[PDB]
């Protein structure tokens, strides 16, 4: 998901 | 770690914590069906960005696992914008501001189809937030509680006792603005039930947003379509 | 009319104007669209006692014909779902839609669990059967009312209500004002389960199942 | 309006 990666930056 | 916090503490963190108002696009072009929607899409997906470093400077949120986060995100995420449009939309009696250069009426509404039943919804809702006189140390604790409450019901013990600490400090705003007990409680609980509203008009905005998406040409952010696909 | 009501005339008055729990007509020889026709048939005849007792909530006589319509047009399910919870909120895994009719998710499935949640929740928080007819009474004025301002000032005497309550029950101040907050949150969550059945059964009508004639006009009320 | 019919009495 590209929600957990914006979640993690 | 969010939970020591004072009422005070609580105000601070998600007054600092608040996301800044974009833009829309510059072209002073009457709008068409899909000009509407592709610059509400371009937003709305500009705005995601914003929300996901806002709620984790939401205190507790951190503490919440990764998928946790995820969670309450994907289900609180138009929520979170709708209520952020209509406390925008607050001193523009019968107008909507999405962005600063884009202030909408149920007029231009008109050509999209079903756009007026949630824009009067929405102009509804900031017509109330107006009556009550809302503050904005009100909205910021409002829409951190949509975040913490739309999803836990669908997976939390920590999330409840953060939602009790956001609690406390609706009161206290409401106690240090010279309110009675009465008065802290009733207003508490008005605030509280336009959440319902603001869940039902997203509920009814997603609806339009998946069948946008069956009619191909608002092309949809592919974050956009993940946050969708969610619901 | 009805805003020279005290608290504890207010618990009284909803209380005694609960309507009945109803029976399926389940017959557990017979063997999955039966129980969609067996909830339909229900919500039917719970719809006319919901209508006759939303006439004994205070205030609600007191609105226009037209607004009385409209209120229980969006609320009816809310309601309906609310009342359901409430009744399966001494069994824990099971929705108790009728007395013979007790279904856990096996036997939609994530309206099953968001009603199942809600339930939970309810046993959690130990909800009072004077909390809950509170509730109720807040959805049918509250749900409608942004489609005078004399729904507001029953809703806060409703708010009294609730507080008086906790007070009651040995609650702190702060104890109280917080279990307040929790309880109107998962009308959030009710108005959520509504909205989710209330698109099942649109499309239900479409493949028909068959619903029933006033169920048709609640249901084209949220077009 | 069936529900009309029945608020009314
Ligand atoms: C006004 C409206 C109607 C229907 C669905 C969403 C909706 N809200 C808007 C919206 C609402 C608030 C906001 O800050 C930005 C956009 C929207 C429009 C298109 C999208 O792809 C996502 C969000
Ligand atoms: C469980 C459920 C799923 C989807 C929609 C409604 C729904 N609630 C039920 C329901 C809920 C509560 C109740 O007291 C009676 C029926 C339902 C089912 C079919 C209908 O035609 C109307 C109401």
């Amino acid at each position: 998901k590209i929600l957990h990666r914006l979640l993690q930056d | 770690l969010a939970l020591s916090l004072t009422a005070d503490q609580m105000v601070s963190a998600l007054l600092d914590a608040e996301p800044p108002i974009l833009y829309s696009e510059y072209d002073p072009t009457p709008f068409s069906e899909a000009s509407m929607m592709g610059l509400l899409t371009n937003l709305a997906d500009r705005e995601l960005v914003h929300m996901i470093n806002w709620a984790k400077r939401v205190p507790g949120f951190v503490d919440l696992t990764l998928h946790d986060q995820v969670h309450l995100l994907e289900c609180a995420w138009l929520e979170i914008l709708m209520i952020g449009l209509v406390w925008r939309s607050m001193e523009h009696p019968g107008k909507l501001l999405f962005a600063p250069n884009l202030l909408l009426d149920r007029n231009q509404g008109k050509c999209v189809e079903g756009m007026v039943e949630i824009f009067d919804m929405l102009l509804a809702t900031s017509s109330r937030f107006r009556m009550m006189n809302l503050q904005g140390e009100e909205f910021v604790c409002l829409k951190s509680i949509i975040l913490l409450n739309s999803g836990v019901y669908t997976f939390k013990d920590h999330i409840h006792r953060v939602l009790d600490k956001i609690t406390d400090t609706l009161i206290h705003l409401m106690a240090k603005a010279g309110l009675t007990l009465q008065q802290q409680h009733q207003r508490l609980a008005q605030l509280l039930l336009i959440l319902s509203h603001i869940r039902h008009m997203s509920n009814k905005g997603m609806e339009h947003l998946y069948s946008m998406k069956c009619k191909n040409v608002v092309p949809l952010s592919d974050l956009l379509l993940e946050m969708l696909d969610a619901h």
